[PDB]
């Protein structure tokens, strides 16, 4: 449950997000900063160095897909559970992804937005995004069993 | 972080585990999968049903690694070096899951060793599992 | 999200609990196993050793009070947030208790039930109590601001 | 452990921070209080509003500890010893909170270091803050 003014800080900032670029950037950083997360991307080609990870086209491609789904979710901030239920089931039953990874990606994304937007990524804007990324991860965790 | 009194406490308590090691390991893992279902994401290859031979065998490997840790409590990084590599480079289990299994090992010992699980032994075992956990995640990055 | 069988499992075991003994035991062990939780209990006298903490009548007294309220909340497993709202406000606004302390005490309580009940605290009984201690912690954290 | 590359990465990042360390300390605390309200429970005595001199003063102390940590990166336990006593035995901040402030320090650095906050540097800094955190809680029990 985000407050109205937190909804509109989220909305305003996202209007400027190149979803493809940021997605590629955040997934790449995940895999660099928390390298055990590479366990899910065995088929992805070269992940041996930061530069290889960041320029990997499959990392970039998948990063666009992930953040695209995140993006869609920002239109349904009042029902993150219902919105992500099917991807939640997919991530549990087919992909076997420990939902803790959603939390780590949440925090990398926050760092990317801060790095990319600089001083515009104010402490109130950050706070609103923290609530978003916890909500998303929670919603993606929700159908695990 | 492990004091001498911790080391006495752990050896005492875990010495009592003895030949139940296998069994207590299996029980901890089952407690873990039922209490914390996300942990199962690390075992989609296993028959995780109650009494499965895969879980009993794994239980015994975990217990024996703990016995090894206790028998070398002074030099845990070294004694667990291979296991460290395996979890860092291949298994790649998110570090939060070690807390979940530690807590389940603690519950198991509690339900099985009523004379030994005094508050001080409880604190010692908790520190011990946290220390083994830190060792097993030492080389993650 | 407790199942109907999980609730009656929880209720069944709790009917066997001496709240005041189990409370003093769990709060005592909290202060022993996680000594930083002692920060709230400067006024309580002797906490110098495990035995002194376990023996301290003020520790026992406070234990009785917390687990009493915990106990009373097990009558409202479908409204932990509601039942615990005003106490949440109190622990945030006046007591300044970091909700992490609720999680630590929750897992201490699980260790104590396991010790106290042995064999009877089965893996499915534990799983039901974990949902309980999660729910109560979340509920007591809910009005923090 | 902090690698030679991490040590190099940390020093160059903190190097560019330079005289703004204090300011950034204060910003990171503000970010933490707003992002993670439970952290406020450690500060019922402070006015936590934006611009608060108590937050600015505390932020400057936090940043100077980090500057000190960077300058003794091979010897952090000792450099931080007084601070690890103070957190273990007086302040008694739950260890979960160090992860919150680390994240918020990382965010503040990201927001001020457009050239320097590369993926590798971001990786080294997180390691370095985890490490400071570990040292700071190493005397808790
Ligand atoms: C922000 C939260 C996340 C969202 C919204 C998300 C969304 C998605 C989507 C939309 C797909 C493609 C579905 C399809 O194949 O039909 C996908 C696949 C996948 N995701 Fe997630 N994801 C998230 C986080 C993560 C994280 C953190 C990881 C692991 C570190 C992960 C691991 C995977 C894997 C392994 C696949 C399959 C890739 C392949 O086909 O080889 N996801 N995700
Ligand atoms: C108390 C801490 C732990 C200890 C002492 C430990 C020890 C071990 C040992 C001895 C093995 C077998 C290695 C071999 O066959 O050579 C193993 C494997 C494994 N562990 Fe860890 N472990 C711990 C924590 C965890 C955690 C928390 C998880 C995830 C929830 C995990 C997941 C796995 C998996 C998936 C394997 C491979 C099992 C197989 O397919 O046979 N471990 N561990
Ligand atoms: C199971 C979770 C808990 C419940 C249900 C609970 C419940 C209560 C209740 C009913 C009171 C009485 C306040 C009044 O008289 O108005 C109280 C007070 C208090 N609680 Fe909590 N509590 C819990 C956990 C904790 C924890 C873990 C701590 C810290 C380690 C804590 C610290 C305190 C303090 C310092 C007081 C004031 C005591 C006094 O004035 O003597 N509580 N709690
Ligand atoms: C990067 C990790 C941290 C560092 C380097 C750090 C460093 C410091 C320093 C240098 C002081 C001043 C000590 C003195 O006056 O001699 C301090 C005090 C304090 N810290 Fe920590 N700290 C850290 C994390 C935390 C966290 C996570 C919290 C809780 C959210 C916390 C709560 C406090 C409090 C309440 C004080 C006393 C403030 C006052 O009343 O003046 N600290 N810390
Ligand atoms: C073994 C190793 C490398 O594991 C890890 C190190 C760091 C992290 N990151 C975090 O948890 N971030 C994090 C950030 C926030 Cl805002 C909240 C919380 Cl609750 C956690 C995860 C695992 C270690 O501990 O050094
Ligand atoms: C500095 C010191 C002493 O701090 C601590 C050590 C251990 C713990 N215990 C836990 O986290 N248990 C725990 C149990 C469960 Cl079910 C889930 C989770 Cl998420 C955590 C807390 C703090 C250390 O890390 O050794």
């Amino acid at each position: 449950h985000l407050t109205p003014e937190e909804k509109s800080a989220v909305t305003a900032l996202w209007g400027k997000v190149n979803v493809d670029e940021v997605g590629g950037e955040a997934l790449g950083r995940l895999l660099v900063v928390y390298p055990w997360t590479q366990r899910f991307f065995e088929s992805f080609g070269d992940l041996s160095t930061p530069d290889a990870v960041m320029g990997n086209p499959k990392v970039k491609a998948h990063g666009k897909k992930v953040l695209g789904a995140f993006s869609d979710g920002l239109a349904h901030l009042d029902n993150l559970k219902g919105t992500f239920a099917t991807l939640s089931e997919l991530h549990c039953d087919k992909l076997h992804v420990d939902p803790e990874n959603f939390r780590l990606l949440g925090n990398v994304l926050v760092c990317v937005l801060a790095h990319h937007f600089g001083k515009e990524f104010t402490p109130p804007v950050q706070a609103a995004y923290q609530k978003v990324v916890a909500g998303v991860a929670n919603a993606l965790a929700h159908k695990y069993h | 972080v492990l004091s001498p009194a911790d080391k006495t406490n752990v050896k005492a308590a875990w010495g009592k585990v003895g030949a139940h090691a296998g069994e207590y390991g299996a029980e901890a893992l089952e407690r873990m999968f039922l209490s914390f279902p996300t942990t199962k994401t690390y075992f989609p290859h296993f028959d995780l049903s109650h009494g499965s031979a895969q879980v009993k065998g794994h239980g015994k490997k975990v217990a024996d690694a703990l016995t090894n840790a206790v028998a070398h409590v002074d030099d845990m990084p070294n004694a667990l070096s291979a296991l460290s590599d395996l979890h860092a480079h291949k298994l790649r289990v998110d570090p939060v899951n070690f807390k979940l299994l530690s807590h389940c090992l603690l519950v198991t010992l509690a339900a099985h060793l009523p004379a030994e699980f005094t508050p001080a032994v409880h604190a010692s075992l908790d520190k011990f599992l946290a220390s083994v956990s830190t060792v097993l995640t030492s080389k993650y990055r």
